[PDB]
């Protein structure tokens, strides 16, 4: 596949190294009585690990030959779940807060004393305005061709060189 | 001085005359005279590697004594320059012309004698032999 | 020659910067010029 | 003045130790010196370009000798394979017996290892002999004998050449272009063809034979004739042991690609007739500008016309003439620039592309050539925008460049530096939470968890090439594209042949280890062009100070007024960019060099993996090959290798002393010498001396001057030490 | 330097285990009289010779001592 | 006095032999390079496939290198004949 | 009084105080248990006497053998 | 591998120290 | 020496006067502003350059300038 890669299902190094992963575990196992918690928390954690690697292997992810996971961020869809899907999901939750925060300073900037509520958090105002950022890019949309995003070239000081 | 003055002149010329008497006595020497383990090197377990060559190849007591001798008449001088007697000639500042005439002279022959080496593939003191 | 680096070493490292330190200094501190 | 500083009646007065360490730091600084004017100026720079130039000359005329008179040259030449090549002898009266034996090791001396290839690269040239390598010392100690009377000649009044002379742009350039890179071109591909080539094949052409035995069976006929396809034809053969005539072709101008399958290094007559080709391309293009013949342009023209109707660009290009021929430091800029562009695309292409007769063999020698450059190239540019800064300062007129493309640049000066500002701030952010999670995953048992991105892009170029190894089929790697049907016949099965033999560095195997190295080699760029570009932008002035140009380019501070301003003139940011330098080429150095190590060792996996996470590199780099090193010397012995031992530590010292200067301030020591200055005066008969003048702490750009020398020449000498002697002491 | 000096001697000097006839085994083996009089002998003995472990580390219990060890060089 | 103002810069940034030419011709002349550079180009390619003609860089020919340096040529002479339009000729 | 209080409570309800107290030759000290969230539970060492915690080295333990103490009641 | 050619080649080299003693005079 | 400059936005409020901690600025008679005094620097050889001056002038930008200039032993500040 891509680069000579291959699934992860499909490696001989990525089976090998599920293999070890719980021999480790095992061997340390061994040292305990059965219903003890020592060996009850190890039981558990080769589960866990064993539910690791099972869910690679059906994953759909890429393996090399060093036998480990890799990532395609190249654009293909059929990787999406690797960059695309979080990329979004991070956008989402991003843009959330920037817009958030930047609605918090406008509004209190109108105001006697703007900074005592920079430090001092008008929390009923701010939880109000933290859940309208749930669809910014329909209002950070309005604001940039209304002229209220970005301000004009004769409000901004400038350095006495321009 | 420090140049080409008179001064600088007669100096030159005492050292010119003065090495030609030194290069003479070694003629004699080194050409069938008394120097004594004349050819071997000195120790490097004794002097170390200052004495060296290259490696741990050492000068040998040839070119030690006759090196060590023209520091005896370097030193004696070094004296003059630094305390000077109230009599004396200045640095830094029979009787005559003599000095000025044989000391052109001897400045005249040291330059014609490395003539006569670098052409004849023949070290200094076997001109001199050939001059007696 | 091959007896050449037992003389200029001496003379390269020890005595042209002993030189070249006390002609420095004479001009550095010396007021007409 | 009368004192040591002549040409500064202000520093001269000083009765401080300060007048000493200034007369020094400021001797260069042409432009500053009292009572100078501009043609002045003009000639002492051109008469400081001779004594330049004989230096250079002066240079390579000793290493010519001392490999020719102490080397083993003529022993290499017959086995390059095996013997060790020999950069002078060592006499030192502070070696112990042992020091001695240890050194001399193969030799019959004490003996200095040369590592920087001046061998390889004169075996390829012809040289075979001791006589030939001291012939061409002598020669180039009488071309420097001639560049020093001529830096002397024309400064004599009736050869000092005029103001106008001096600025002659389309004359200048017309000569350099055709003639100091086109004819310099066309030579060397004479003596190529005439020598090079020949004794590659065994036939020795000296200044005996030169005039009588044609390089080429045909003699000119066909190039006179136009058939220019004889010497092209009969080339040298698969199976051509190198040196001799077993196998040898008559071709001289050839374009097979790909290396030699003997030495593993591009072909002479490849390279003939590529510095013929480039010979016609730059005798052609120095026939541009008009120079008192009437045809060509004139610069001036061109500029001014060059402003696109949309608007976007402003005014265009209009008044950059007058600012470019009347300013020497952007002159100075534009060029160090270009060098420190190309003396890095020497270090990139030297080691994949090796041009040199047994060059990657000698393990020891790449990486000192590849970091040498780098290093090298950090300082050029680094010098490039340090030279930028001062164009603004005290060259850039405003009135003259009113609307121009280079105005424009300050009137969004706030653009460029927060834009820069975000990206630096996206890849520190990013590259450095990366690393970080694949060493926590790493640490707890668990790599099947770490997040390792291939890097697609790097690997789609590789494969358009020719690399048939990422199963891509894209351009040169599938068979069926018009663009490798034109490729076959020419030259492209060299090229494939040679592209895809593993045992190269033609596109070396990169995996998400190299993706991650390089961005941090991105984050490293962007933050050092930050602060040069930050600093060359508000060099004429800041909110916090907008009246910076007043100072100059340098000076200390503007006090501890309205907050303080420690740091704030435009020489600052070049003090503070040069940590940047130093780091940026220390990433690059030490991943070229790991790379490499894991290659010739073996097992390249061993960086496949390790280089994910930052530990792998602490451990399977750094400590894992520093053994050899630090064994130099011990109380069981020494070797070798003790040099670097020895150095390795003294490096360290360096840099750690230039931690004082750095962190420690002036006010500090100023109070500290008013009691040496008290008890040197109490103490009797030490009041018999005294100073003529009087001591005092550095200053505070001076402070930073020297622990930044202390910090470079210290990171240096310890990296030098490392890579040398880790690749030398495990050859592999 | 003081508990350089203190974690070097007492690993030397001191610290060990025995087995019979009182056959003293010390941590370092001895090498403190004849490895800490130059610096070359402090910078490969000490730090680089006992750093073993906590660059050995992952994988094991002791991985956190890996982890803030690069943590306090950052 | 090669700075210019609006849409389309003054005639004299053509050059000498430019300025004076009208626009149709240097259309004509600009299309005519445009189809030697094409043809010359298709046929050092044929010639490059052809066999025994490919042989030693036999199949570089003087003439077709000279289509392929006029396809730059081909370029400024429509941008010539632009130019030329708009200042009325 | 605080910190004082804590190090106690961990020494009686997440150490091995008694395993320790019957063979303190073998038994390695421990009185911090980390839990299991990202792969972090390797950080309780195998200590000994059916536990597993990270390895403190205050000297805890043998401050309280010291004063006698031989109970997590105490 | 000639002792002659040594010497030649340091004649040249204080021909060469003369003019740059000589060049630097003249630059200051 | 070291270069004082005084500007015309220079209101006279005197407080550079009474920050120098030298002597090298005095107050003028001036018929420019409110106060009818300016700030004037009759002793810059005296003035050692460690700008109090200038962290006590209250315009924006300042009034008073101080200018890095050749050292003597009395700007140097040296009590030897
Ligand atoms: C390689 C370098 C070198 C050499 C070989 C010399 C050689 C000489 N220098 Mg000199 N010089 C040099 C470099 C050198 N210079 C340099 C670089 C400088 C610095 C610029 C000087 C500055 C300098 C000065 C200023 C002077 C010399 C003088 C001399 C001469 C001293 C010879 C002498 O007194 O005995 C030969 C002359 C005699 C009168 C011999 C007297 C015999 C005495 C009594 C000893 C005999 C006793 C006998 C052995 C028995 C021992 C008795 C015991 C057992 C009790 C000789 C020409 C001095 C000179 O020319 O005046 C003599 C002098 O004044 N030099
Ligand atoms: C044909 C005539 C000719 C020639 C050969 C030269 C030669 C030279 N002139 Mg010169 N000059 C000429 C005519 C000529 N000039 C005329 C007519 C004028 C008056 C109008 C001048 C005015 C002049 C001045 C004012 C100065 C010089 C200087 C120099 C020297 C430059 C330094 C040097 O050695 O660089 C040698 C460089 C090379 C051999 C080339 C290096 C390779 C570079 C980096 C090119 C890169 C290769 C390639 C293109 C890279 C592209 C790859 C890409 C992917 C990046 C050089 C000796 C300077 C000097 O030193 O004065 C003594 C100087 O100050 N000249
Ligand atoms: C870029 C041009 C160029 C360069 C850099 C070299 C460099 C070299 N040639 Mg060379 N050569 C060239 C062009 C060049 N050649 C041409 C066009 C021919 C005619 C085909 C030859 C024919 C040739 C022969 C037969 C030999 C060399 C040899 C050499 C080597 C040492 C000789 C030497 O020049 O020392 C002295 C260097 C100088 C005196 C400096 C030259 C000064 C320049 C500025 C000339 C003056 C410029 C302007 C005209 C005024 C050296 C590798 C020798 C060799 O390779 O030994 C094995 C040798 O035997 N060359
Ligand atoms: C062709 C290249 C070139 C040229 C012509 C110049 C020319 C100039 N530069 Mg410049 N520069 C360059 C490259 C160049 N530079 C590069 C590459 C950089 C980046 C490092 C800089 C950075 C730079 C700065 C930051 C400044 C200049 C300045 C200047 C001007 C005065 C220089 C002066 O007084 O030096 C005086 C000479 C010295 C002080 C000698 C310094 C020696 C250094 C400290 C190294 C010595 C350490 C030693 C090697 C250690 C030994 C180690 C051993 C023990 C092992 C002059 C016009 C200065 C100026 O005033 O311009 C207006 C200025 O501020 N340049
Ligand atoms: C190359 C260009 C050559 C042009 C010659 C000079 C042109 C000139 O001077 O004025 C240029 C003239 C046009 O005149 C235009 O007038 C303008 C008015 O503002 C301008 O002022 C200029 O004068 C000009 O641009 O060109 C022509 O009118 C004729 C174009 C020439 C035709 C060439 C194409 C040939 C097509 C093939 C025909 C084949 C038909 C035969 C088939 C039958 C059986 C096979
Ligand atoms: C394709 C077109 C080819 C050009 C045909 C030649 C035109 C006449 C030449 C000429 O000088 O007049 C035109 C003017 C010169 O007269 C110029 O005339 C100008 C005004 S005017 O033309 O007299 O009106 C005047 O300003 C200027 O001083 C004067 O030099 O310059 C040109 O336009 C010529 C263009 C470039 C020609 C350079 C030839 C180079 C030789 C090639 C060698 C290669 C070998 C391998
Ligand atoms: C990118 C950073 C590179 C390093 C910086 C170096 C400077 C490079 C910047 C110079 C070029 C600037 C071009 C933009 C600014 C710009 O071009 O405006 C100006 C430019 C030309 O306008 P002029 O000012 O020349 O006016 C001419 C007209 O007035 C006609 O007389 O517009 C163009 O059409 C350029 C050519 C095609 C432009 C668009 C076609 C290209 C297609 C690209 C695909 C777009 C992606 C679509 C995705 C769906
Ligand atoms: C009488 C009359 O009115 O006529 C009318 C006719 C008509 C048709 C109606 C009119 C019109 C419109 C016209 C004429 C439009 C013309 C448009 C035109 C002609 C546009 C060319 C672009 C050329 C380019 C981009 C060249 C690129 C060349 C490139 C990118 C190269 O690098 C070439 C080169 O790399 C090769 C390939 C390889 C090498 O070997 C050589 C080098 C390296 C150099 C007019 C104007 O109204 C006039
Ligand atoms: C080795 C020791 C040596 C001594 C000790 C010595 C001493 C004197 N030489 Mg002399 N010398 C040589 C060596 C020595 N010379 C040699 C090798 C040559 C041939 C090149 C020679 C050349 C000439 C000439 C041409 C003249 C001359 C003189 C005197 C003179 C007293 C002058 C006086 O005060 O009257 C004295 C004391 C001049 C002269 O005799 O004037 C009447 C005079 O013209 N020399
Ligand atoms: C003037 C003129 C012309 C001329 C001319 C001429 C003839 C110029 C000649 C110049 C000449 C002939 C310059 C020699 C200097 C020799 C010196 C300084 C000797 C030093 C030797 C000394 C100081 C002694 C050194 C030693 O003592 C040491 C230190 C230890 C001993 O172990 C070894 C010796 C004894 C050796 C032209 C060219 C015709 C042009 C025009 O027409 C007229
Ligand atoms: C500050 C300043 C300055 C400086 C500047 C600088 C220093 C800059 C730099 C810059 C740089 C340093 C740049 C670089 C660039 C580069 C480039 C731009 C490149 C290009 C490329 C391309 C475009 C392409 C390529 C290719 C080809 C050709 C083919 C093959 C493939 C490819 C595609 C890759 C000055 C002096 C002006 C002055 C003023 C101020
Ligand atoms: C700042 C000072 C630095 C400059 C130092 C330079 C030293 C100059 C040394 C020049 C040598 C002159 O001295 C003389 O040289 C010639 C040159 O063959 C030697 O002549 C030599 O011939 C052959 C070499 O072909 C040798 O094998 C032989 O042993 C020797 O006699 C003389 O023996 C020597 O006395
Ligand atoms: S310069 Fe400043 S401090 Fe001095 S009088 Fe004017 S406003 Fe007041």
């Amino acid at each position: 596949d891509i680069s000579g890669l291959t699934p992860c299902k499909e490696s001989k190094q990525f089976a090998k190294r599920e293999k070890q992963a719980l021999k480790k575990l095992q061997a340390s196992l061994k040292l305990y009585a059965d219903d003890s918690a020592p060996a009850l928390a190890i039981k558990a954690t080769m589960e866990k690990t064993k539910k690791r690697f099972d869910n690679y292997g059906k994953y759909g992810l890429l393996c090399g030959s060093d036998g480990l996971p890799h990532l395609i961020v190249s654009g293909d869809q059929r990787h999406w779940g690797e960059f695309i899907t979080p990329g979004i999901l991070f956008l989402y939750i991003a843009g959330w807060i920037g817009w958030v925060g930047r609605s918090y300073l406008i509004a209190i900037r109108d105001e006697k004393k703007p900074t005592q509520k920079e430090i001092i958090i008008d929390v009923p105002l701010a939880s109000r305005l933290l859940f309208r950022g749930f669809s910014w890019p329909v209002a950070a949309y309005r604001e940039l061709l209304n002229g209220e995003l970005v301000d004009a070239a004769a409000a901004a000081a400038a350095a006495a060189a321009a | 001085g420090w140049g080409p003055s008179v001064h600088a002149e007669k100096w030159n010329g005492r050292h010119a005359m003065f090495g030609w008497f030194f290069i003479c006595c070694t003629a004699y020497a080194k050409g069938h005279g008394l120097i004594p383990d004349m050819d071997v090197p000195l120790n490097l377990k004794e002097w170390g590697t200052l004495a060296t060559i290259t490696g741990k190849g050492t000068i040998t007591n040839g070119r030690a004594v006759i090196l060590l001798a023209n520091a005896h008449f370097f030193a004696i001088s070094l004296m003059a320059t630094i305390c000077p007697l109230p009599f004396g000639d200045s640095l830094l500042l029979l009787t005559e012309e003599a000095e000025m005439i044989n000391g052109r002279l001897a400045m005249l022959g040291l330059i014609s004698l490395i003539f006569a080496t670098a052409i004849e593939q023949k070290p200094m003191l076997d001109i001199v032999n050939e001059w007696t | 020659m091959i007896n050449l680096p037992s003389l200029f070493v001496p003379l390269v490292g020890l005595l042209f910067p002993a030189v070249a330190m006390a002609s420095l200094f004479l001009h550095v501190e010396k007021r007409l010029l | 003045a009368t004192k040591f500083p002549k040409f500064s009646q202000a520093l001269a007065q000083d009765p401080a130790t300060r007048r000493i360490w200034y007369g020094i730091a400021t001797a260069h600084d042409l432009e500053a010196h009292d009572g100078m004017t501009e043609e002045n100026l003009y000639q002492k720079i051109f008469a400081s370009h001779f004594g330049h130039l004989a230096i250079i000359f002066l240079w390579t005329a000793g290493n010519l000798f001392h490999v020719a008179w102490q080397g083993n040259f003529e022993q290499w030449v017959a086995k390059p394979l095996k013997t060790k090549p020999i950069a002078h002898s060592i006499w030192d009266p502070h070696f112990g017996e042992s020091a001695l034996k240890a050194f001399s090791k193969g030799n019959t001396y004490p003996v200095n290892i040369a590592f920087s290839g001046v061998y390889q690269w004169w075996y390829t040239i012809g040289f075979r002999t001791n006589q030939e390598l001291y012939a061409g010392s002598i020669g180039l100690l009488i071309l420097s004998c001639v560049l020093l009377f001529a830096g002397w000649l024309h400064l004599q009044p009736k050869f000092r050449p005029s103001l106008s002379w001096f600025k002659n742009n389309e004359s200048r350039l017309n000569h350099h272009l055709s003639g100091l890179l086109g004819v310099s071109s066309l030579a060397w591909t004479g003596h190529l063809v005439h020598v090079a080539l020949p004794a590659s094949r065994g036939v020795h052409i000296g200044w005996d034979n030169f005039l009588t035995t044609p390089p080429h069976p045909a003699g000119l006929k066909p190039f006179f004739t136009g058939n220019w396809t004889v010497y092209a034809e009969n080339p040298d053969s698969a199976t051509h042991v190198y040196g001799t005539s077993e196998g040898a072709g008559t071709a001289i101008l050839t374009f097979l690609g790909g290396f030699h399958p003997q030495t593993q290094s591009l072909w002479l007559s490849d390279i003939a007739h590529h510095q013929l080709a480039i010979a016609v391309i730059f005798i052609v293009a120095g026939h541009m500008y008009r120079t008192n013949f009437g045809i060509g342009h004139n610069m001036k023209e061109i500029l001014d016309a060059h402003r696109p109707p949309g608007g976007r660009l402003g005014a265009g290009h209009v008044g950059l003439f007058e600012t470019i021929t009347n300013s020497l430091h952007m002159q100075l800029g534009l060029a160090l620039a270009a060098l420190g562009v190309a003396t890095s695309l020497t270090a990139q292409h030297m080691y994949a592309l090796t041009p040199y007769a047994y060059l990657s063999k000698d393990f020891t020698t790449e990486a000192a050539l590849y970091t040498h450059h780098q290093y090298i190239a950090g300082f050029l540019m680094v010098g490039a925008f340090a030279h930028g800064a001062i164009f603004f300062v005290r060259d850039y007129d405003p009135e003259l460049n009113k609307n121009n493309v280079l105005a424009r640049m300050l009137e969004h000066k706030e653009a460029i530096i927060s834009h820069l500002s975000w990206a630096s701030l996206f890849l520190g952010f990013h590259t450095l939470g990366l690393y970080i999670h694949n060493d926590t995953v790493v640490a707890f048992g668990q790599p099947e968890k770490q997040i390792l991105f291939e890097p697609i892009f790097a690997e789609y170029i590789q494969a358009a090439s020719g690399k048939a190894v990422y199963e891509f089929n894209v351009l040169l790697s599938s068979s069926s594209s018009p663009a490798t049907v034109a490729g076959n016949q020419v030259w492209l099965p060299g090229w494939l042949e040679a592209i895809n033999n593993n045992k190269n560095d033609l596109f070396l195997k990169i995996g998400p280890g190299d993706f991650l190295v390089h961005h941090a080699i991105a984050l490293g760029l962007h933050v050092t062009a930050l602060i040069l570009v930050k600093g060359a932008l508000d060099a004429r002035g800041s909110k916090l100070m907008p009246d910076k140009k007043d100072f100059g380019y340098s000076f200390p501070c503007d006090g501890p007024g309205r907050g303080g301003t420690c740091d704030i003139s435009a020489w600052d940011a070049f003090y503070l960019a040069m940590f940047w330098m130093l780091n940026t080429i220390g990433w690059v150095t030490f991943y070229w060099h790991w790379k490499h190590m894991t290659i010739w060792g073996g097992n390249p996996g061993q960086f496949d993996e390790s280089s994910n996470y930052i530990m792998g590199w602490l451990r399977d780099y750094l400590w894992l090959n520093s053994s050899p090193l630090i064994n130099g010397y011990n109380p069981f012995g020494m070797n070798n290798l003790s040099v670097w031992a020895w150095m390795f530590l003294f490096g360290h010292l360096i840099w750690a002393t230039g931690f004082m200067f750095l962190i420690s301030w002036r006010g500090y020591w100023q109070e500290l010498i008013e009691t040496l200055v008290w008890a040197h005066e109490r103490t009797p008969l030490a009041n018999l001396i005294r100073w003529r003048d009087k001591p005092v702490a550095l200053s505070i750009v001076q402070a930073r001057l020297v622990g930044l020398v202390h910090f470079s020449v210290g990171y240096i000498l310890t990296y030098a030490a490392f890579l040398i002697a880790s690749t030398s002491g495990k050859f592999g | 330097v003081v508990i350089f000096h203190f974690s070097w001697k007492m690993q030397s000097d001191v610290w060990g285990t025995v087995t019979a006839d009182g056959s003293i085994s010390h941590i370092t083996g001895g090498n403190f009289a004849q490895s800490s009089i130059t610096i070359n002998g402090w910078l490969r003995d000490f730090l680089w010779s006992q750093a073993s472990q906590v660059i050995q580390s992952y994988g094991s219990a002791s991985s956190a001592y890996g982890l803030i060890f690069l943590g306090a060089h950052f | 006095d090669m700075t210019w103002e609006g849409e389309y810069p003054p005639s004299k940034v053509l050059g000498p032999i430019m300025s004076k030419m009208p626009s149709g011709l240097l259309g004509l002349i600009s299309i005519a390079c445009a189809a030697v550079c094409v043809y010359s180009i298709a046929q050092s390619g044929v010639l490059q496939q052809q066999p025994g003609a490919y042989e030693n860089g036999s199949w570089v020919k003087w003439y077709y290198v000279l289509g392929s340096f006029g396809g730059p040529l081909a370029w400024g002479t429509h941008v010539a004949s632009w130019i030329q339009r708009k200042n009325g000729m | 009084f605080l910190w004082i209080s804590g190090m106690h409570f961990h020494g009686a309800y997440f150490s091995n105080y008694s395993a320790w107290l019957s063979d303190p030759i073998k038994i390695k000290q421990s009185s911090q248990v980390v839990w299991p969230i990202v792969g972090q539970e390797i950080l309780n060492a195998d200590v000994g006497g059916n536990f597993q915690g990270v390895q403190t080295t205050s000297g805890w333990f043998q401050m309280w053998r010291a004063e006698g103490i031989t109970s997590e009641v105490e | 591998i000639t002792d002659n050619q040594v010497f030649v080649a340091l004649i040249m080299a204080l021909v060469c120290g003369y003019l740059a003693v000589k060049l630097a005079k003249q630059l200051a | 020496s070291h270069s004082v400059k005084i500007y015309d936005t220079c209101i006279g409020c005197t407080q550079c006067v009474r920050a120098c901690p030298t002597d090298v600025l005095e107050m003028i008679p001036w018929g420019g502003c409110k106060a009818k005094q300016i700030a004037s620097a009759p002793r810059t050889e005296d003035c050692v350059g460690c700008k109090r001056c200038e962290s006590a002038c209250p315009t924006d930008f300042l009034s008073v300038r101080v200018y890095l200039w050749h050292e003597t032993t009395r700007s140097m500040g040296l009590a030897y």
